[PDB]
């Protein structure tokens, strides 16, 4: 019998995969940001630690 | 209670209704506002808390709406014996009134605002500038009899800056003098500062009865920016 | 943001660094009704795996 479930090979998975990457690498960034500008105003405003 | 202390059980008492009178009387001193009223005489600061006086030993007791405001108005000036900034220190505003009127005496309050802005005692505590007095600087400055020139060396080469907030009607030179007036006292209060306390500036008159609104929104803001920078909003 | 933006008292003056401190217990306590869910969940019938 055919085995089915969500794959990493599957076109599908892959994309779902690469979708995952861009969010966690899109994260990356906006803490990069707010680190490189940790003192500045508007990431005082919104509470940097939270 | 143990040990039949018969007369102790009354003493406990007593200091149970004397911690209750404190403790109510704990909330209104929380509540209450600290203001520093200094300035030299001329300023015209009597009339300005007499201006208190009518809408809510050189104390004031003045309730505007729901909050009160203590002033303790000691002089601090250059010549008054009043020592006590030490004494006093943990305030919510300091309020500077000065005679914008007079000129000569113009320079004694630029030297005495330096040093109570300079002052480590009250560095964390911001200023309520109180430019006072301001019609007869304004009919000053509309005749030719007396003029900046003559103790401000450098009147010249200043364009009133810009949003300084016109009246109408208001002659533009007095606009200007008015102006040069307040930014030679923000200029002070630039220097020796971590933007740790604000010289709110305002132009009042002897016959200004708005003033107590004014003290209330600036207190309101100096207890806003420091709750924010107190909680690293700002 | 708002009970700074709400204080008609005077300065809070919350020394220490038991502000920090607050916001994270605070955040803890929502994630600790969470994971109380979650312990009694996976301690109880546990999830599986099904051909």
């Amino acid at each position: 019998k055919e085995i089915e479930f969500l794959s990493w090979t599957e076109p599908f998975g892959i994309a779902l995969t690469l979708f995952a990457v861009l969010g966690i690498f899109l994260t990356a960034f906006v803490l990069g940001v707010f680190i490189k500008f940790r003192n500045t105003p508007i990431v005082k405003a919104t509470n940097r630690e939270l | 209670g143990c040990t039949l202390s018969a007369e102790d059980k009354a003493a406990v008492e007593r200091s149970k209704m004397i911690e209750k009178q404190l403790q109510k009387d704990k909330q209104v001193y929380r509540a209450t506002h600290r203001l520093l009223l200094l300035g030299a005489d001329n300023s015209g600061k009597s009339t300005i808390v007499k201006q208190m006086r009518i809408l809510h030993i050189f104390e004031t007791k003045f309730q505007v709406d729901k909050v009160n405001f203590h002033m303790f108005d000691v002089g601090g000036q250059r010549d008054e014996r009043r020592k006590w900034i030490q004494c006093f220190n943990d305030v919510t505003a300091i309020i500077f009134v000065v005679d914008s009127s007079d000129y000569n005496r113009l320079q004694e309050a630029l030297n005495d605002f330096k040093s109570i802005w300079n002052n480590r005692w009250l560095r964390t505590i911001s200023v309520i500038l109180f430019l006072n007095k301001q019609d007869l600087l304004a009919e000053k400055v509309l005749a030719g009899k007396s003029k900046i020139e003559d103790y401000f060396p450098e009147f010249a080469r200043y364009t009133t800056p810009e949003d300084a907030t016109p009246e109408p009607g208001e002659d533009p030179r007095v606009t200007r003098a008015k102006y040069f007036i307040r930014d030679e006292f923000l200029r002070i209060s630039t220097a020796s500062g971590d933007g740790r306390h604000y010289c709110y500036p305002h132009f009042t008159c002897a016959v200004d009865t708005e003033n107590a609104r004014r003290i209330f929104n600036d207190c309101k803001d100096i207890i806003l920016q420091m709750n924010l920078r107190e909680y690293n909003l700002v | 943001v708002l009970l700074v933006f709400e204080a008609k008292i005077p300065t809070s003056f919350h020394r220490k660094w038991w502000g920090l401190n607050l916001q994270f217990l605070l955040v803890f306590l929502c994630t600790f009704m969470q994971i109380v869910i979650c312990v009694i969940w996976l301690y109880t019938a546990p999830p599986s795996s099904y051909r």
